[PDB]
């Protein structure tokens, strides 16, 4: 989702003759998405093609994806570059597969991908192998020593349990994921001399995924600060149990509780509050001075007192927070990043109408006809501070 | 209101990054040292090393490892006919015509097979295969005369 997002990583990465997929968790419409293809196919060379990944997670996505899979749809019905499907945190049903492996745009998905991440997952995904044994899948099996999305599924008893069903389906593509940074570590799984500590007889793959280690990369978008921080995070071996920031790493669930890898050495003060408060939350009104200042410390600034604090420093600390003074919020709308705020600015001007809302007596005749203009309003909205 | 969208602070953004919330994993990082390395650097880097471990025990100096410092192949002209699955015509991709070519066809001919310059791929749909001017691939179809 951070990482891939770029239209500017994932080219330079197929550019440099690999696979990637492009993240879809930072794309909320068909146009925008549209857009990074478009970047994608002109920072794309001749000929070089890549593929897209998609989230299971929540319905507002996969209504977004009925119009995003009309959208590869369309992209590959107008023949699009884009030549794979990644569906992700959790494995499509068989009637939900069939469609996807089979739409308009087929022939330029030419494989699917997915992710199982339990026993069952992994024995579904046989299932809709079996539903097309002509179509190849490419299932990547990953751990929860991986890092996002998390499980509490072990890297190899899944695989070694799971391996001889799996290999009597030929259109399977097996991938082992996670844990890899480097070629030593990851030659055994490949020789199949990995299965040889637990007495399994030679497990062979045929592929390998690295989400993490290509964080730091110099094409990534991470930023110069985000990056020495990944790299001074010392690693582990096989993830142990007990609570604890482990080697730089400790997990976290997310805002519908699933777990999420975290970097909480780089960072300590966000995950381990959360982990306070989460357990905490009863009584917060008790700890409400110590849960306050510490929000404050990871920067996610309630405001000073709610009554007391003057309509500036309402409508100023939106100013302080939306518009980076080094980025220049003028200077960014110019370049037309993506990384423009412009509901934030839209988001402040509602709270400025309000103002003039609240406090005049008259009419409303010449405030409201005036800032409502577009080459008016707009030129008062670069300059935020006038 | 914590955990909602922490994933766009690791990326351009001039902020403290002991307040954001970034995702690795935990036995990866070990792997994880070089800062800013490009990434072709780290998927070569992946592949090389594999290579020069299966060159030295298994292959030990191949023909294949020395095929391509030299400029062999696998899977010449006519053999890349039949297995790419994609044709391009400028910068649009299209399937192979030869997968419904080969195979509905009702008169199929492959003319000199084992000789490979002049190999040749014909259909009763009226469409032929052929190379010239070396690398160069030439299909050819027809409708009547
Ligand atoms: C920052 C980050 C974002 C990720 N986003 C997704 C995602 O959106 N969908 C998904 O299936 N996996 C996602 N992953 C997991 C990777 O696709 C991959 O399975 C995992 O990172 C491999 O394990 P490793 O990086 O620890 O070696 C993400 C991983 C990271 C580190």
């Amino acid at each position: 989702t951070p990482t891939t997002v770029d239209a500017k990583i994932v080219a330079a990465a197929a550019n440099a003759g690999h696979w990637a997929e492009l993240a879809g968790g930072g794309q909320v419409t068909e146009q925008i998405f549209n857009d990074r293809i478009a970047e994608l196919e002109t920072l794309l060379e001749p000929g070089r093609a890549i593929q897209f990944n998609t989230l299971f997670l929540d319905p507002y996505l996969w209504k977004l994806q009925v119009g995003g899979k009309r959208l590869v749809q369309r992209a590959r019905q107008s023949g699009a570059p884009i030549d794979g499907l990644v569906v992700s945190a959790g494995i499509p049903d068989l009637e939900e597969a069939v469609d996807i492996i089979d739409e308009l745009n087929e022939v330029g998905i030419s494989h699917v991908v997915f992710k199982p991440g339990t026993v069952e997952q992994i024995r579904s995904v046989i299932r809709i192998a079996a539903e097309v044994p002509t179509k190849p899948v490419i299932v990547h099996i990953e751990g929860g020593r991986a890092g996002g999305h998390h499980s509490w599924e072990d890297l190899d008893d899944l695989l070694l349990a799971t391996y001889s069903e799996l290999r009597s389906r030929s259109n399977i593509t097996i991938c082992v994921g996670g844990g890899i940074g480097t070629p030593e570590r990851s030659a055994e799984y490949l020789s199949g001399r990995w299965a040889e500590v637990h007495g399994y007889p030679l497990m062979p793959i045929d592929g390998i995924l690295v989400g993490t280690a290509a964080m730091a990369t110099l094409e990534a978008t991470t930023s110069p600060q985000v990056k020495q921080l990944l790299v001074e995070t010392k690693g582990t071996e096989a993830w142990v149990g007990a609570g604890k920031a482990a080697n730089g790493m400790a997990s976290g669930r997310s805002q519908l509780g699933a777990d999420i890898h975290e970097i909480d050495n780089a960072a300590s003060r966000c995950g381990r509050l959360l982990d306070e408060v989460a357990g905490d939350a009863d009584a917060v009104a008790e700890r409400r001075d110590e849960i306050i200042a510490a929000m404050a410390q990871t920067a996610k600034p309630y405001f000073g007192d709610v009554a007391e604090m003057t309509y500036l420093q309402w409508l100023r600390r939106y100013v302080e927070l939306a518009i980076g003074d080094g980025n220049s919020t003028a200077d960014t709308k110019r370049p037309d990043s993506p990384w423009l705020d412009i509901t934030w600015r839209d988001r402040f001007e509602q709270m400025l109408k309000r103002a003039e809302a609240r406090l005049h007596p008259q009419d409303f005749g010449p405030i409201e006809t005036l800032f409502d203009a577009d080459a008016d309003g707009e030129r008062l909205l670069e300059d935020p501070e006038a | 209101w914590w955990r909602s969208d922490s994933l766009w602070q690791a990326h351009d953004a001039r902020y403290e990054a002991d307040q954001v919330c970034v995702i690795p994993g935990t036995a990866a990082v070990a792997g994880i040292t070089r800062v800013d390395e490009p990434v072709g650097e780290l998927l070569d880097r992946f592949e090389q090393a594999a290579v020069d471990e299966v060159l030295g025990a298994g292959a030990x100096x191949x023909x294949x490892x020395x095929x391509x410092x030299x400029x062999x192949x696998x899977x010449g002209p006519l053999a890349v006919v039949l297995d790419a699955p994609d044709v391009l015509w400028a910068g649009r991709m299209s399937v192979n015509p030869v997968h419904r070519i080969a195979a509905p066809x009702x008169x199929x001919x492959x003319x000199x097979x084992x000789x490979x310059x002049x190999x040749x791929x014909x259909x009763x749909x009226x469409x032929x295969x052929x190379x010239x001017x070396x690398x160069x691939x030439x299909x050819x179809x027809x409708x009547x005369x």
